[PDB]
Parts: structure tokens; sequence; C-alpha cells
């Protein structure tokens, strides 16, 4: 299985990897509208990015549900093929 | 949201017509080749030793 | 009990059956219906024996089988033409004399 | 699984590893070497070679049965 | 090769069932498909029905091509004449 | 184990079964219609050639 | 060691189990087991001393049942009805065995029926008079429906029991219609008289009509298969057993036995309509047995079309067609019975029949899933197996009488092939479904010991079928020459 | 043991539909139109097919053609 | 020791079968694994001595069958061409073996998959080393129950069984057409046996009823032997299963569905050449089919994005190579090809299972790339193998298929035409997806996953060393049996293959075909090399055009979905009998006329006609007295008066009106 130590930071080196992102304030507990500000269709381009870095599929409604780090890492913490 | 409902209908109708015949799917996810290969045993299982007999 | 295990039957028609009203006599009519099977076996294992040596003259010759062979083929054609009972369905070129 | 391990089955179930596999294989090549004595006796005596070989050959050890045959 | 996720709760049906349910070839899976399925759910029946017929027309009309052709007419050699009869006898003719 | 009622005369019966059917089909005399004809068929062959 | 010893054997056993207390359930099963045990090994003995060389009829034995009017008793066996007899013999102890373990409540009067079952197929089968071989032919009747009435699962048993008595009541009175006509016009009921014996054209055409119909109601045919079904859906385990292995082989001894040599002239008359009917049934029943949800329903239609089968096989009159129909009959009252008890086995462990419930057997029931298995492999006619053997020389047979038919009999092999699979993949193969069934367990000793006959008959008919063939050449050779003197 | 199924009404419902099947027959066009296709005609076309056979049979034999019903 | 190389396999199966739980995982692989090594090691000495010693061996246990002359046994023909089945089927299954002792060490089930495959083994041994028609078709469905139970290995997985329920139906197609032509050719020279069949074979030239047709009785034979060879050997009417039972394990696909079973059609054709011979009309079919069925799979394994899939589509092309160089009447050739392709496609599927073991089982090419670096073994393997597939020159695929070219070419006729057209045609496309396969899955740069790229090995020992001895193979085997097979005149065959003198064309096409035509192959697989080489690594239009034009995504999905074959054919055909099944025979008939007019519409009106009768006892001693008083006037008028009454009233009309009454 994969530590959520590693989780974390995987999941955090994705979201910094953005353009509209500033790498400095992201947090585990940021959220993509609020904090960083990001539309819809950037949150789902970070969850599909997610999706091809850690070789998981998510169903369409659990990727629309990941709406925030927090939710993100939970997500493939919670994963047991992470 | 009339016009964004029917924008939606039609970009969903687009979306089936030009979508890949077989698109790519995780191994181990739902239609994927190793779906269902190897599954861990169910929870809640139970075997019974001596079902029938002429005397309980 | 039986005397000993070799099948003893005769190779005649039983005697007292009428062609001309073989219904007339029960037991005339089933010994000859026997007869008649005896006989239409014999030719068949007469024809088994001729499709063996058949076979195994096309196994010992090889590549020249078809001009070694061709009197085996010929006799053992000719000698399936009235083995079966109700084989109708094979053509008359090979079943019909 | 949980409840494999309480299911009886011909071939051994999900990950059998018996203690004394070794002993068990070392048992069953004995028993295909018993059984095969009688299949290649038999081998031996049915088989048939109506032409005799170019070369010596293996069989021509123990089968017998060459150049025996004739169509009449 | 090795052990995988579990399957997970099949559907206990709710609703009353179709009257035709066994046409549907349903594991101990959440995720059922019909013994009969389409591959190409893109096209319809009788669209993958006509590509096919063209298909099977192309290879026929291919065929029409090669009869047109007539290549035996074109043959560059004559036949080929073996000794003794053309191997009568040795084909099985009577000798 | 204690034995159920029915194993004694069940394998009892198997084994008989298995005895029976054994000794007597590899003892019986081959008297079929079909050797037999082929016997006569050998002797008419032998006798037309 | 003679027929009427074979005859009196289950009599015996019977007797002695009415006069035994209720009480004494452990006393009652063991004396029923034994007796049905010995009279199958008594039929064995008859089977090591059966002559295959002769036409005659082998231990012929007269009793005087009607001095006058030559109605008396005639007890014989020829090689046809013998394997039949063995059938039976072999198969009333496995239904004693089936319900061992519940006895109690079915009580002493289950084991009676089956006995008495038992001495009215030896006695139907074990005869050369016409009218008693009807006797016994009706009254099998009895104790079959009073079986599938009492031990029926569910209130349908009723209607089931009324399907089959009506049915074979019809068909057995125009049997009977059909018999005192020829008693009246030969003197006699006598086999070999009314073998021996003319009929007239419209007369052949009219008895072969009324024994047509009696036979076929019992062996399904297309109009008249629907009572089979729900005669095995709501009879017991054990009594679908007999009814699928015992009573539909009747039916095709008794139309192979009494249509075929006594009129010859009508069967070639009738042979299209019986190849067209024979043709529709499989066809049809396969493609209905394809869409089932009822495993009782699955297998009793599957009996429907091997039947069928059978019936399309007797009519090739040579040595192929027949030796293949009766091969096939004696494999498919193994497989159908071996079937049946599988099914029975998943309805006593889970009382349902649906197979929305079942399905994953593998990971709770794996000797269960071999056995299932091999006997849909049986089903299916997997060469090696008696019914590969019994199909292909009825195949065999009807492509040398009749090349449409034989095709279209032909055409049964992919159905077969479709249904079997389908069906034990749906039960046997896939993943568990734990919030319908999650208690699970194995065959136990005496169910995996019921299942060994049927596999080691199975395979010795199917890999060497020489023994059962070369019983039956002389009489199925008699049969085909019986018409003609050429 | 406790090993009865956990029946479900919904589908027990459904197989007693299917098994009754009997009741909803009401000789409706398509019901008619079956029945006089695959309960008549491809029977009488079978039979006459098989009667075909047989007559093929004789006249390549040079029998007189058999009479059937 | 024949009957030791037939039944070792067995024994091994039976004995890692009934006690594997005593054997173990590893100790009923080794045994599975040594019994085939040794069936494999006599198969060598068999071979020896039959095709290199100019010997034959003859067996016979049982009757198995016995009737009149049904000539049914339990007998063992043991010509050149057996044994060289013999060898391709122990070697390759030993090959397997140890292939999967390596592949399946993590699964739970390796002593039954050891199982499956020894018995797969022993039954296709059995098919091969067949005496006679009921053996051969015994041998025929043994293996197709094998390669069903193979299938779904994994029963959990609800595709798998699909696929194995399709595929076991497909052959079961087949095997009704074969045992029809076994039933025409026991009708027509009552026998069965192979060598009274081919002996007699020329001697029949008579007309045949079937089916109310009147056909040749040797072209109908052979037509449905053909036809029953479609199905074993997946050609154009019944190839949908061949890609769809790749559901299997890759070893389950490389021994079954590349080497030993798909072949046994082709292998059948070859072995009934002295009855095909006498077939001109039959060899045109099988020409037809061939060709049809090479360009079909060529065409279709363009655009999968599967490996085994690709891969499932190169072995229904080169079976349908193969199958119309039958057709030419050259089964000499034909078998070379079927050895070479057994040879080097089991390399592909072996290479491509190790590409799938190590990617964590990915098996989509389009996330595969860039694995050159990290699978040099592999990569090199599977090199090898493609190019010998390709026919680069002179490897064992330029000996095999050039000369098939070479002989569809010189065989003018229509057929022969026709063959040509599609081989070359079908040589393009495969270079085209071979090297794109290659490209994809090695060379093209990464689209895989990070997941996956970390943690991939290259095949293991006992997965190398089937890897190399297929890769020595797939070198030297085309050269060397070159002159032993394909060789112009070769007495090597003896009589287990028959061409008639008027049919031999390989002189000809060899001194006769010109250099053009000739070097035609490698032209065209270069330049289909170089077509994959462009559309693959540098194009930015393909997309953007599957997107916006209509007629470009139809033609994508077209070739992509097997040629929309597969769809069509199973929703009409299967779907309609489906329907069938409970729309028409059960509730239009056994639950509709049949029961309405049966027992129930019967139970109906008896019901109410005896309710109408006990109303009659109404309980009334004048209705009594009355009804006494109707019955005596009755039989007054119908009996004193008679004659009067009878020359006015006939009986049909007084009991109609009794029954109108009754209504």
């Amino acid at each position: 299985h994969l530590s959520k130590e590693e989780v974390i930071q995987r999941v955090l080196a994705v979201v910094k990897d953005f353009p509209k992102v500033d790498p400095s304030k992201v947090t585990p507990d940021v959220h993509f509208q609020k904090d960083l500000g990001l539309d819809s269709l950037d949150n789902v381009e970070i969850v599909m990015a997610l999706e091809e870095e850690f070789k998981l599929e998510i169903p369409d409604k659990e990727a629309d549900k990941i709406d925030s780090c927090n939710l993100a890492i939970e997500y493939i913490a919670n994963h047991p093929m992470a | 949201p009339d016009t964004i409902d029917r924008l939606i209908a039609d970009a969903e109708a687009s979306y089936n017509k030009w979508r890949h015949p077989d698109p790519y799917i995780v191994p181990w996810a739902p239609g994927g080749s190793k779906f269902t290969r190897n599954p861990a045993p169910p929870q809640g299982i139970e075997i019974v030793y001596d079902y029938g007999r002429e005397d309980n | 009990g039986r005397k000993k295990g070799y099948v003893e039957f005769d190779e005649s028609p039983p005697d007292d059956f009428d062609p001309a009203n073989p219904y007339k006599d029960p037991v005339a009519m089933l010994e000859m219906r026997e007869y008649i099977v005896r006989e239409k076996w014999i030719q068949i294992e007469k024809a088994k024996i001729i499709r063996e040596k058949l076979r195994w003259c096309y196994r010992i010759e090889g590549v020249n089988h078809l001009q070694k062979c061709r009197h085996l083929v010929n006799q053992y054609l000719e000698s399936t033409r009235g083995i079966g009972w109700g084989k109708d369905g094979r053509h008359p070129s090979l079943h019909a004399p | 699984g949980d409840f494999r391990t309480k299911v009886w089955s011909m071939t051994g179930g999900p990950y059998c590893r018996p203690k004394h596999w070794k002993r068990n294989t070392a048992i069953a090549m004995f028993g295909v070497v018993l059984v095969c004595i009688p299949i290649a006796m038999k081998s031996a005596e049915l088989e048939q070679r109506p032409h005799h070989p170019v070369r010596p050959i293996p069989s021509q050890l123990w089968c017998k049965n060459f150049g025996t045959k004739d169509y009449e | 090769s090795g052990m995988g996720l579990p399957v997970g709760k099949h559907y206990i049906p709710d609703k009353p069932l179709p009257m035709n349910e066994e046409l549907l070839w349903d594991n101990g899976t959440p995720f059922p498909e019909p013994c009969i399925d389409r591959i190409a759910d893109t096209v319809g029946k009788y669209e993958a029905l006509a590509w096919l017929c063209g298909g099977l027309s192309f290879f026929a009309s291919l065929g029409l091509l090669a009869v047109w052709n007539d290549k035996a007419s074109k043959i560059p050699f004559t036949p080929k004449v073996y000794p003794y009869d053309n191997l009568r006898v040795e084909l099985g003719g009577e000798p | 184990r204690k034995w159920e009622d029915w194993e004694l005369p069940c394998y009892i019966t198997s084994f008989l079964t298995i005895v029976i059917l054994g000794v007597g089909l590899n003892a019986k005399p081959d008297l079929t219609i079909e050797t037999w004809a082929h016997e006569k068929a050998l002797e008419r062959l032998k006798i037309e050639n | 060691f003679d027929l009427s010893g074979l005859i009196l054997c289950p009599v015996l056993g019977s007797i002695i189990l009415i006069f035994i207390p209720n009480s004494r359930i452990r006393l009652i099963r063991l004396i029923g087991l034994c007796a049905s045990l010995i009279t199958f090994l008594y039929s064995l003995v008859l089977w090591i001393q059966f002559d295959p060389s002769t036409a005659k009829f082998q231990f012929v034995e007269s009793l005087r049942w009607l001095p006058y009017e030559n109605i008396n008793l005639n007890l014989g066996i020829d090689g046809l009805s013998f394997f039949f007899v063995i059938l039976t013999t072999f198969l009333i102890p496995i239904c004693i065995l089936v319900g061992w373990s519940g006895m109690r409540s079915y009580g002493k009067e289950y084991i009676i029926a089956f006995l008495i079952c038992e001495f009215l197929m030896i006695a139907v089968f074990c005869m050369l008079d016409l009218l008693l071989f009807y006797v016994f032919f009706e009254s099998v009747l009895i104790p079959m429906f009073i079986i599938i009435g009492v031990w029926g699962s569910r209130q349908r048993k009723i209607k089931a029991a009324y399907q089959f008595f009506l049915y074979t009541l019809l068909g057995s009175v125009f049997m009977l219609l059909a018999i005192l006509l020829i008693l009246f016009q030969t003197g006699t009921a006598d086999l070999q008289i009314s073998l021996t014996t003319e009929f007239s054209e419209r007369r052949q055409i009219f008895l072969w009509i009324a024994f047509f119909a009696a036979f076929a109601v019992k062996v399904p045919m297309v109009p008249v298969h629907i009572w089979l079904p729900e005669a095995h859906v709501e009879a017991p385990t054990a009594g679908s057993v007999i009814l699928a292995g015992i009573l539909s082989k009747l039916g095709t001894y008794g139309f192979l036995r009494f249509s075929i040599p006594m009129f010859p002239e009508a069967t070639l008359c009738f042979t299209p309509f019986i190849y067209t009917l024979s043709a529709i049934a499989i066809i049809y029943t396969s493609l209905t047995t394809l869409r089932q949800i009822d495993l009782k329903k699955i297998i009793a239609y599957s009996s429907v079309a091997h039947m069928n089968l059978v019936t399309i096989g007797m009519f090739s009159l040579n040595i192929q067609g027949i030796g293949g129909s009766i091969l096939l009959m004696l494999s498919h009252g193994l497989v159908l019975s071996a079937l049946f008890l599988c099914v029975g086995v998943l309805y006593d462990r889970h009382k349902t029949r649906l197979v929305r419930y079942y399905g994953g057997l593998v990971s709770t029931m794996p000797n269960f899933s071999t056995i299932f298995f091999f006997f849909t492999l049986a089903n299916m006619s997997l060469p090696g197996t008696s019914s590969f053997i019994g199909e292909f020389l009825i195949s065999v047979g009807a492509f040398q009488r009749n090349s449409l038919v034989a095709t279209l009999a032909a055409l049964g092999m992919i159905l077969g092939a479709a249904y079997s699979l389908w069906l034990y993949n749906r039960v046997v193969s896939g993943n568990l479904k734990a919030d319908f069934l999650h208690k699970f367990s194995d065959l136990n000793g005496r169910e995996v010991f019921i299942f060994i006959p049927f596999l080691v008959g199975v395979v010795r008919m199917g890999v060497h079928p020489k023994v059962f063939l070369d019983r039956m050449h002389t009489y199925v050779s008699n049969l085909v020459q019986h018409g003609k003197f050429n | 043991g406790g090993m009865e199924a956990n029946k479900n009404k919904f589908i027990e419902d459904w197989g007693t539909a299917r098994e009754n099947l009997e009741f909803n027959f009401r000789w409706t066009r398509r019901n008619l139109a079956l029945v006089g296709i695959f309960g008549i005609a491809i029977p009488v076309l079978v039979y006459k097919g098989i009667v075909r056979e047989f007559h093929m049979q004789d006249e390549d034999n040079g029998r007189p053609y058999r009479k059937f019903m | 020791m024949y009957l030791l190389i037939v039944f070792l396999p067995l024994i091994g199966s039976s004995f890692a079968g009934f006690f594997g739980r005593f054997l173990g995982s590893e100790g009923s692989a080794i045994m599975t694994t040594t019994c085939v090594s040794f069936s494999s090691i006599l198969s060598l000495i068999a071979f020896y001595e039959v095709a290199l010693g100019a010997s034959a061996c003859y067996l016979r246990i049982a009757p198995w069958i016995s009737s009149e002359m049904f000539d049914a046994s339990w007998g063992f023909l043991f010509d050149s061409l057996t044994v060289v089945m013999l060898i391709v089927v122990t070697f390759i299954s030993s090959l397997v073996h140890l292939y999967s002792i390596s592949y399946m060490s993590e699964d739970p089930h390796s002593p039954r998959f050891m199982c499956y495959l020894s018995i797969l083994t022993f039954f296709m041994l059995m098919l091969v080393t067949g005496d006679n028609f009921l053996q051969l078709f015994l041998g025929w469905e043994g293996v197709g129950l094998a390669s069903y139970l193979l299938i779904h290995f994994w029963f959990t997985r609800l595709q798998a069984d699909k696929a194995a329920t399709k595929a076991m139906l497909v052959n079961r197609v087949g095997d009704f057409g074969l045992a029809l032509g076994i039933l025409g050719c026991f009708t027509l020279f009552q026998t069965v046996d192979f060598s009274t069949i081919f002996a007699c074979a020329s001697a029949p030239r008579n007309s045949w009823i079937r089916c109310n047709m009147r056909l040749n009785a040797i072209t109908l034979i052979c037509i449905l032997l053909f036809i029953g060879a479609v199905g074993k050997s997946a050609q154009i009417g019944s190839h949908t299963w061949l890609p769809d039972a790749m559901e299997g394990p890759t070893p389950v696909s490389a021994l079954i569905h590349a080497a030993t079973m798909v072949t046994a059609g082709v292998f059948m054709i070859a072995r009934c050449s002295p009855l095909f011979e006498y077939s001109p009309t039959a060899l045109i079919v099988i020409t037809f089919a061939g060709a049809m069925t090479s360009f079909l799979a060529a065409t279709t394994g363009i655009l999968q994005n599967d490996l085994k899939r690709v891969i499932a589509y190169s072995t229904c092309s080169q079976l349908g190579y193969m199958i119309f160089a039958c057709g030419i009447s050259n089964y000499s050739v034909s078998v070379f090809h079927l050895m070479n392709h057994a040879f080097f496609k089991a390399l592909l599927f072996l290479s491509a299972g190790s590409v799938i073991h190590a990617m964590s089982d990915e098996q989509d090419m389009r996330k595969m790339g860039g694995l050159a670096s990290s699978f040099p073994f592999t990569y090199a393997m599977m090199l090898m193998g493609s190019l010998s597939l390709i026919g680069f020159p002179f490897l064992t695929g330029f000996y095999s298929k050039d000369v098939i070219l070479e002989l569809a070419y010189t065989k003018y006729t229509i057929s022969g035409n026709f063959a040509f057209w599609l081989g070359s045609v079908s040589v393009l496309f495969t270079s085209y997806y071979s090297f794109r396969s290659l490209f994809l899955t090695f060379l093209v740069p990464t689209n895989s996953f990070g997941r996956d790229i970390l943690r991939c090995h290259d095949a293991p020992i006992p997965m190398a060393i089937p890897l190399i001895l297929l890769a020595l193979g797939s070198l030297f085997v085309g050269y060397l049996a070159k002159d032993m097979m394909i060789g112009l005149g070769t007495n090597f065959w003896a009589n287990s293959l028959f061409v008639l003198p008027k049919n031999e064309i390989l002189a000809e096409s060899e001194f006769a075909a010109p250099t053009i035509t000739k070097l035609i192959p490698i032209l065209f697989s270069t330049s289909g090399a170089s077509v994959a080489y462009n559309v693959n690594l540098v194009a930015d239009q393909f997309q953007r055009a599957f997107q916006t034009s209509t007629f470009c995504n139809r033609l994508y999905s077209f070739f992509n979905k097997r040629w929309f074959f597969d769809q069509v054919l199973n929703d009409f055909l299967v779907r309609s009998f489906l329907r069938f099944g409970y729309e028409v025979s059960f509730e239009a008939l056994d639950k509709g006329a049949i029961e309405i007019l049966g027992p129930y519409g019967i139970s109906y009106t008896f019901r109410r006609l005896a309710e109408r009768i006990s109303q009659l006892q109404s309980g009334f001693v004048y209705h009594y007295a009355f009804a006494m008083l109707l019955g005596l006037t009755l039989f007054v008028t119908f009996f004193c008066m008679w004659d009067s009454l009878s020359s006015w009233v006939d009986n049909r009309s007084s009991f109609i009106l009794i029954v109108s009454s009754f209504f």
C-alpha cells in the first residue's frame, strides 16, 4: 500500500504544477475555488492529472465530488489501488 | 438556464457521436482487462459441516 | 446350462417354409428371418475382411497405392453393394446391383 | 481466503502449498514411472511397422512387428 | 496474476423485474451486461449491417474483377503431360 | 468416525457389482453373432479362393 | 436365477415394509435399501448369463392367467428390454438413498411406493404378452401420480399430477382399444403370434395410429410434451429421477417393440410424419430450453429434446440407427437421473430453483461443480460419453436414411451445447451472491457415493460401448429384418 | 442448517408470472401469425421437404415413389 | 513409446487434478511440465524413427463404437504429417508449461491451470494421431472443451465466461459441419477409416442427395469437412471467437490460439488431402475462404489498440494464408507454414505476455510507449518474431509465405488470382500492423503512467528459456526444414500428403515466376513499415479527421470493431434465436396455442359443461317426470315411427342439431 504522506506530497505536486496556481499558497487543506482560485474546469483537469499519475479511475460523480486538496488526498488514500 | 440546458444536450449528443469506439479503461476498473480477475473472497460466507445426516 | 462357448447354427434355410405364404407358419417365419439375419451378417463380415486387407494394402504400399490396391478397392466396393438393411440413402451407383 | 480454508477441493484450492510437497511430488514421479510401464509394454506389443526403417531405430530393440504384415 | 479488489455487492431487485431478465447475463458483480453485447455501441445495428454488406460487396466485386481478368487465358506454359499415357496405370487406370 | 447405516450395504453391493461385472464379462464366452459370422465369412472366403 | 424371482424381489421387501411400524424408520430404510441392492445384484447375475447370439426370448416363463382366450402370462427378455430392466433395478436404490436424511417425514409409504414402481417396471419390461404388457404399462400410472401429488414441493403438484394422469390415461385407453381389436382379430395376445400375423393396410394404419398416440403421450412429442416439465418441476427429486430415466424409456420401449415390427407398412407410411415431428420438437424444445429460468424445467426440456432424438433415430431402420437409439435411451436415463440429482441437491441445500439466486458455486462447492460439469458435458454429448455414442449412431442412421432429417437432428448439437453451457456458467461460474445465499455446503459422502455409479456407467458406456452394443446387435438385426424375406 | 435462500419478493413474482403465462394468451394478431407460421407452416414445409427427399431417393433408385400420409 | 507420447500429458493432468492438494502449486507444475517434456522427447525420437527412418507406426486398442460396419476404433496413425504435428504440439506445450510455471507464480490456481494445459495437450495429441474420423472428432471436440475451460480460467470474470461460451459455441457449429461431413463420408464409403477412405476415394464419382439437392458426393463431403475446419481455424465464416478468446491468460493464448488448436483445421485439410484432391470445387471454395479470411484479419488488426488482439488477428491472417495454400492443392507448403507460424506466433504471444506481466497487466498499447530501453531481451525477442512474421529475407517466415504467394500467382485460375491479390495486400497490411505494434510498444516516446514504469522487470529465467528456444527456431527452422518439407519432389511426406500430378505447380512457380513477382512481398513489407512510421510518429491530423469527418469516424469504427461482422452476426442471428426461445416457442406455443387448446381450454369447457349438466338435476319431481316423458316420447318417435322418421330426417342432421343445441 502507498503511504499517506507520499499521497499528500504527490497531490501537492500535481496542484502546484498548475499555471493559475501560486505554488506558495498550497496546503493539504485548501479549496480550489476559495483559496487558490480555480474554476470547475481546472478542478476536473487537476482530477484527471491525479488519475494519470496515480494509475486509477474515478467515476464521474466522485470526480465531481473531488473539489479540494483534502478531498483528493482522502480519496486517494482510501483507494487501495494507489 | 433554458438555452444552457439545450447547449448541454447538444454537446452531449455531439460527444456521443464522436466518442472513441474502444476508450481506454484501467485494467482493474469496471470494464477493464483485469476486472474481477482474482477477486478477494466475500465477507460473511459460512461453510457448514455435516449437512445431511441420518440422525441429528 | 450351456455346453461350450462357441456358436452352433445351421447354414441352410429352415424347412417347411413357403416363400409364397411366409406367414402361414410362425416358427418357419421366425427361423427364416433369423437365417436371413445370419446370412446378411456373414456378408457384412466378408466385406469387413476385404476392407481390412484393403487398409493394410494402402498402408504397406506408399505413394504407389493407386495401382497396387486397385483390385482390393474394386473388390471392397463391389462387396459393399448389398450389405445394409436400411441404407436407402446411399446412391444406387454404390448400393444397387 | 477467510472461508476458502474450510472448502475441500480436489485440486488444492487457492494457494495450495502443502508442507511435504517435495515428498508428494517424488511419490507422484514414482507413480508415473509405475503407471507408464504397462503402457510401454502394451505399446511395444501393439505397434505395427510394415516398412523396415532406412536406419536402425530405437523401436527395433523392443518392437518386433517389423515387416510382419501383408494384405493377403 | 495476483489477488484483486472485491467485486462488491450485487443488485438486489427493488422494483418489479422485466419479463425477460434472463436476457441479462449478470455476474455477482454490480456491473451486469446482457448476454448479447454490441461491441460498437456508437453505430446502429442497421448501419453496422450496411457497412458489413459494403465490405462483403467489396469482396464480391474483387472476385468479379478476378473473373473478368481471365488469368487462365494468359497462362504462359502448356499443360504438363506425363509419360506412360499420362500416368494412367499409376493413377489407377485399367491396365 | 461412526459409519452410516447405508454405508455397509452400499459398499458391499458396490464391491459385489465390480467383481460380478468384471469376472462375468471377462469369463463370458465370445459367442457374438459378429464373431460367428466373421469365422463363417473367413471359411467361405477360403473355400472360394 | 429367473425373471419371476426378479419380479418377486421387490414384492417381499414391500410386504415387509408394509408390516413394520413407522416408528422404526432406521429399520424401514435399511430393509428397503437392502431389498433394492439385492434386486440390483440379482439383475447383474442375470446379466452375466445373457446369450447375445440367439434371437429368441431367453428366459421364457409361462403362467396360467386365463386358460382360455390365450392371455397366459409370458415373461421373457431378448436384449432390448434387458438393459432397461437393469437400468430400473439400478435406479431404484438411488431413490431410497436420496431421501435417506429426511425419510421419517417421508415415511415408509415413500419406499413402498418406489418398490411397487420397481415391481411394475420389471413386469413391463419382462413381458411377451400384449394385454399384460398394457396392464402393467398403465399400472405404472398409480405410483408416479401418488408420488408427485403427496411429495410435491408446492401446490402446483396437484395440477401436475392431474395433467400427467389424464394424458397417460388417454394414451393408454386408445392403446387398449387397439390391443383388444388385435386380440379379436388374431385370437391371442401373444407377442410371437402378433408378430407373425398379418394385418390389413387400413387396419395396420389405424392400429399404428392408436399405438403412436399412446406412446407419444409417454415420449414427449410436439403437441403432448407440455405435461412433462410441470411434472418434473413439481415431483420430488427421486420422483423426477424415476419419471425422467424410467417412464419415458418405457414409452419409447413400447413404441419400438410393438409398432415398428408389428406394422412395417404403416411405419414406412408414417415415417416422414415422425421425422418432421421429431425435428420440430428437437429445434423448438432446445430453443425454449435456452430461454428458461427454472432448473427442473431446463433439464425436463432437455429430456424432451433427447427423447425426440431417440424417436428420430428408430425409424432409421438400420443397425446403427436403432443401436444408437437404444444406447442413447440408456445414456439419457443415466444423465437425466444425474442432472435431476444435482438439481435436487441444490434444492435441498437452498430451497429454491431459480438460477437468479445461484452463482459462483466453484468457491463453495467444488466437488458439486465438477460433477455438474461432467454431467452437463454428458447431456451435451461430448465425445467419449454414452450420450455421444448414442447421438452419433442415431445421426449415422438418420443420414443413411434421410439426409434432410439427419441435418435437422444434427442442428440440435449447436443448441444443446448452448443452453447446457449457459446454465452451467450461470449456476456454477461467477461470483457469489452473498445477499441471496451466504451459507453453503459441498456434496457429502452419501451424495458423492450416489453420483459414483453414474460417472462410472457414463464413462464405461462412452469409452467402451462394445458390451452394450454387442448385447443387442442380434435383436436389432432381427427387428429390421422382420418385414422382409430377402 | 439455515441455508434457505433470502427470497426476493420481486424475483418470486417474476418467476410466478413466467410460469403463469397461460392466462395472458389472447389470440392477438402477433400470436395468430406466430402460430400460423411456426406452428403450422414450418412443420408442413419440413414434412414436404422430407417427403421430397424420399421421393428423390425413389427416383434415383428407379423405384416407384413411395406412399406417405 | 507411442502410447506414452499420447498419454503422458493425460497421466500428469489426471494425477495433478485428482491429487493437487498434495502436490501443491510447485509440485503440480513440476509434474505436468516433466510429463510434457518426456512426451516431447519421445515425440522427437518418434520423428527420427518415422520421418527420418521412412517408417510408419500403426496402433489399435479397442473397437470403441462397433456396429455392422461403423468401423470406429481407438487407433493411432503415425505418418510424417502426424509426427510433424506431434513435434509442434509437444514442444510448444513444454515451452508454454515452463512459461506458465514462471507466469502464474502469483496466481492461486496454478495446479488447476497446469491440469487444464496438460489435458489439452493430451486431447490435441489424440486429435493429431487419429486413425479414423471418429477419433479425429473426439480430439476435435476434446480440444474445444479444453480451450473453453482454459478461456474462463478466472471463472469470476464475466467477460471471460462470455468469451468461453461463445468460442465453444462457434467450435460447436464447426463440429456440426464436420460431423455432417463424417456422416456423408461414412455413408459413401461404408467406413470411417482413413486408410480405406483414402484408398478408395478415387473410384466414387457419383451424385448424392442432401437436403433435397443433388450434389457430387465427394465435393459435398469435402465441403462439409472444410466447414468443420472453418470453426477451428477461425476462417471468415466463424472467426468471431478467436479475437474474443484472448480473455484467457497469455500461456493459454500462445499454446491454444496460436500453435496447436487453431491450426487443427489446416491439419485436417492436409490430412484429408487424398480425399480433398478429387473435389476441385471444394478446393476453389477453400482458396476463396482462405484469401478472404487473410485479408479480413489483416485489415482488422490494423487499428486494434490491444497487443493480444493484434497478435490474435495476425494468427487469423496466417491461418487464412495457409488455408488458401491448402486450396492451391499444395499441402506440403501449408504444413511448413503451419509449423513456422506456430514457432514465431508462440514467440510473439510469449513476449507480449512477458510485457503485459511486467507492466502490471496493462495489455493496452496506447499506454505502453518507450519500453525498448527497459525491456532489452523482451524487445529483442519481439523484434525477431515480428521480422519472422513479416518474412524478412532468410528468416523462418521468408521460406513459407513467399512460396505461398508464388504458388498463388502461378495458379492461373480465378481463385488463384483472387488469392494472389488478397495475399499481397495482406502482406502489406501485416507489415504495417506488426511494425505499428513494435513502434507503439517499444519505440514511441513514453505514454504509459509513471506507476508502471518504475516497477517493470524483464522476463525471468523460466520465461526467458522458452523465448530463447523460440527465437532459435524462428531463426533456423525455416531454413532447415525447407528442403525437408517444401523441397522439389521430396519423398519425406511419403503417403501422408497426396497431390494429383495435374495439380502440382511448385516447380512451375519456382522456374516461371518473374523476379518482380518474387520480390513483391519484400517491397510491400518495406512500404508498410514506412507507412507505419509515417502514421504513428509524424502525423497531426488523424484525430481531427476522425472527430470532424463522419465517414472517417465510421471507417475507423468499422476497422476497429472486427469489420462490424461480430456485431451484425451476433445481433441478428443470436438475438433472433433468443427471441424465438421465449416469444414464439414458449409463450406463443408451449404456454399459448398448445395450452389454450390443450389442458387449459379443455378444463374450462369441461367445468362449464359439468356445471350445465348438474343444472338439470333441479330437485323437482315435475322436472324428473318431464324428463321421463321426453325419454319415452323420443324412444317412441325414433323407433316405432322410424320408417317415416328415416324417410324424412338424416342421422347426421339430427346429431348436428343436438350438438348445435349443446353449443
